[PDB]
């Protein structure tokens, strides 16, 4: 089994300039490395074929280059859409191996969270239950320090946070909150409100809504 | 005859190259193992030049190669036949 | 879509799992059909390949042999049978076309494999509008929460994937062998309500897939 | 003849194959020391190919092989003409 | 004389679990290297052949993976009658060596 | 019992010795016979092959050349002489049988040489039951001690090998150029002293087995 050894692990970058991920194979291969995109979510998808030619249907950005035991997928400048895994798989000898991975970041100019907070729909009361939804959305950087209140007291307990990978549109992250509780409970309090302190705000940005 | 020990040739090429990926690929180790390469490997054998670029390492895969080399040494040692008589008579008138 | 698949499967512990891929498209003699893994979070693990027509298949040395790959030369569709599972076991399963020049040209969407005893639940989805009082800004955020399903995945769609612009679905938690997790979207407060959006929350493991439209507080 | 000079090339094949691994045994480096790979390098030899799988690095190892090539260059040139002319005056009719 | 290099040089492991002895060789062999099991007091025994072929007699636990220079004895699950030193013993280039040996532990 | 070599020699310091290897089975044109020499708790080393039939054997380039090969074509039996033994040179000494395709497939048992001055002892066995008032748990232990013999080893087994279940022969300790070890063996209690249990102490080295029943103390 042939060895792959992609390094580094990950890459930072500022848009719109050039990036090479190396790869390093454990003998000799000649040309028959081939790289494959996969963002989140997504299949991959080949990009460079024996290591220099191109696919049809590919963004010129990306230039083959390597031979022997060094190669190197380039990309002639970056924008956000190129945000992804990104892999390559020999072709010189069986079996058929792969690389470890490459992740591509983005450094960007930093953004302020999009708050947005979401009572129990009425529907979901109706069975017996009630979950307040609190949306961060595309900040920069990627750490952000949510915080719930129920009437001005802090409720520490039944959250559930999620973290997006970084978004490719954007170079951006965002973050969910849902607030579990039983419909019980919710009757018996008023307001429920949401900060976040973020980089960006030493003021931290706040939302709420009140039943009553 | 005229074009026809050529074509036998390619019958063996073609199939050789085939057979060969078929019966390299399993085998941890083998370069032998795209159809490309595979035929030109079988050149490479019929015509015997022992170049060093690819080889068998199966069993069934040097079988495969035996079979070149009969049905290809013996094609293109009729082959150039053809070609020589051909052009040396041509240029002669 | 070259390369087809199933969505997601359940296997309970010890027990065994086909798998399918269905290739319109060209059907060559001289095609390869092969098999990716992908574990979470984790690289492309590699597992063998299989020529459909001539019907020889090659497994990977390394793993443990818990599969057997198969072909039907007359429907176009190849199979692996994975046996006797552990939860080491639960991942994506790609597969891939090569064309016998050592490339994989062309991919499968992927099929999700989680090996539990737990039972097959569908989803729950409710609509999140704003509040009653909360001032337009002149982009509108609003989504929807899709809770209580096993196994993953959900496929989430807005309008039916017409509105793709402004969306960031969240990755599911998990909490006492049920997932949850909730989708975003938006759009100019001039286009709507006068405009109307809908979620739309496939669930392959369980057959269902579910509208819902975010109206206003009525 | 007809199937003659077939025979002998498979006799010099085999106690080629079999001397080659007798020669070669004992001296520290060499590859060409058992009973399979031994018999396909002696194909390799009687028949041009020139691969670069194995060969001999002793005095009597190389002697061996040059019984090979004379013994089998020979027959070989001599078992393709036996196939050239049988099919193609067979598919000639 | 091929260098054979086995680490490590003993193996821990809780019973029905998957252990991999690995082997290293000096240099490119192919797929010429060959598995002994040995107890205690006993003579060796052949395993895999070959670096991947079994052997008829052999519990099909016992898994032969590896190529070059790269060389893996592998047993999909351990019980307690496996414990003893494993060899291996390359035949591609005069003259045959052998490892250093590897004991297993439970 | 393929490849069949005897159970242990012993040498005077400078002195020599041959070593028999006689395989029943097949008896192969092109079958080589190997020998591996095992210094206590060290590897493998590789001593040298011969092919019996043609007659030619090579040896070991690295060691001390201490040995040369033999064999004989009209009985299926090869040997070793080793010519001027130090202590450096005891261990044991296998045969293996190689078909030529390079691995060991058969091997013979391993001979014991113990290069020494002092003189050969055969063993004393003595019985090993319990107490006269020791309280009889389910199962009850009891064993043999072999004591006083040179040169190693002994073959200890329990009423000649069909019990074989519950043993441990612990190793041998030295003391003023003689040995000693011991055996066990577990029984149910309620099938013994109604079955019978005898221990068996092959001594190959001076030629003498005994036997012993570990009676109850009459
Ligand atoms: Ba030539
Ligand atoms: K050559």
């Amino acid at each position: 089994d042939i060895l792959l050894t992609q390094s580094p692990a990950i890459l930072s970058v500022s848009p719109g300039e050039r990036v090479s991920f190396s790869c390093r194979a454990s003998q000799s291969i000649g040309t028959d490395i081939h790289w494959y995109q996969q963002r989140t979510n997504g299949s991959p998808r080949l990009l460079i074929k024996y290591a220099s030619e191109s696919i049809s249907g590919i963004p010129s950005r990306f230039s083959g280059s390597g031979s022997g035991t060094d190669f190197t997928l380039s990309i002639n400048s970056v924008e956000s859409e190129d945000i992804a895994n990104y892999y390559c798989q020999q072709s010189n000898r069986w079996p058929f191996t792969f690389g470890s991975g490459t992740k591509l970041e983005i450094k960007r100019a930093d953004a302020a969270p999009t708050v947005s907070i979401f009572p129990p729909s009425s529907e979901q009361l109706t069975s017996g239950g009630a979950s307040v939804v609190c949306f961060l959305n595309n900040f920069y950087p990627k750490d952000i320090n949510v915080k719930w209140k129920i009437d001005g007291s802090e409720r520490q307990n039944g959250v559930l946070n999620s973290w997006t990978d970084q978004d490719s549109k954007d170079s951006t992250y965002s973050m969910s909150s849902t607030l579990t509780l039983t419909k019980d409970e919710y009757e018996r309090h008023n307001s429920y409100t949401c900060e976040a302190t973020h980089k960006t705000s030493t003021s931290p940005i706040v939302k709420s809504f009140n039943r009553n | 005859a005229a074009g026809a020990a050529t074509v036998l040739l390619v019958i063996v090429l073609l199939a050789g190259s085939y057979l060969a990926v078929l019966a390299e690929r399993g085998a941890p180790g083998a370069q032998l193992i795209t159809y490309p390469r595979a035929l030109w490997w079988s050149v490479e054998t019929a015509t015997t030049v022992g170049y060093g670029d690819l080889y068998p390492v199966t069993l069934w895969g040097r079988l495969v190669a035996v079979v070149v080399m009969v049905a290809g040494i013996t094609s293109f040692g009729l082959v150039t036949a053809a070609l020589a008589t051909w052009f040396v008579g041509r240029e002669q008138e | 879509v070259q390369l087809q698949q199933p969505g997601a499967e359940l296997v309970k512990p010890g027990a065994s799992v086909k798998l399918s891929c269905k290739a319109s498209g060209y059907t060559f003699t001289s095609d390869w059909i092969h098999w990716v893994k992908q574990r979470p979070g984790h690289g492309l693990e590699w597992i063998g390949e299989i020529i459909p027509s001539y019907g020889r298949a090659n497994y990977n040395e390394k793993i443990q042999k818990k599969a057997t790959l198969t072909a039907d030369k007359s429907s176009s569709t190849a199979f692996m049978q994975l046996s006797s599972l552990t939860s080491e076991d639960s991942a994506v399963y790609y597969c891939a076309r090569e064309r016998g020049d050592g490339y994989f040209a062309v991919w499968g969407a992927g099929t999700t494999v989680t090996v539990s005893s737990a039972k097959t639940t569908p989803p729950s989805v409710y609509p999140l509008a704003p509040g009653s009082a909360a001032q337009t800004n002149s982009m509108v955020t609003l989504g929807c929460l899709v809770k209580g399903y096993f196994p993953e995945p959900v496929t989430v769609t807005w309008n039916s994937g017409s509105l793709s612009s402004g969306v960031h679905t969240f990755p599911a938690v998990l909490q006492s062998d049920l997932y949850t997790l909730s989708s975003s979207v938006t759009v100019p407060s001039s286009s709507w309500p006068s405009e109307t959006v809908t979620c739309n929350v496939a669930h392959p493991a369980s057959s269902t897939k579910v509208d819902k439209k975010i109206v206003p507080r009525d």
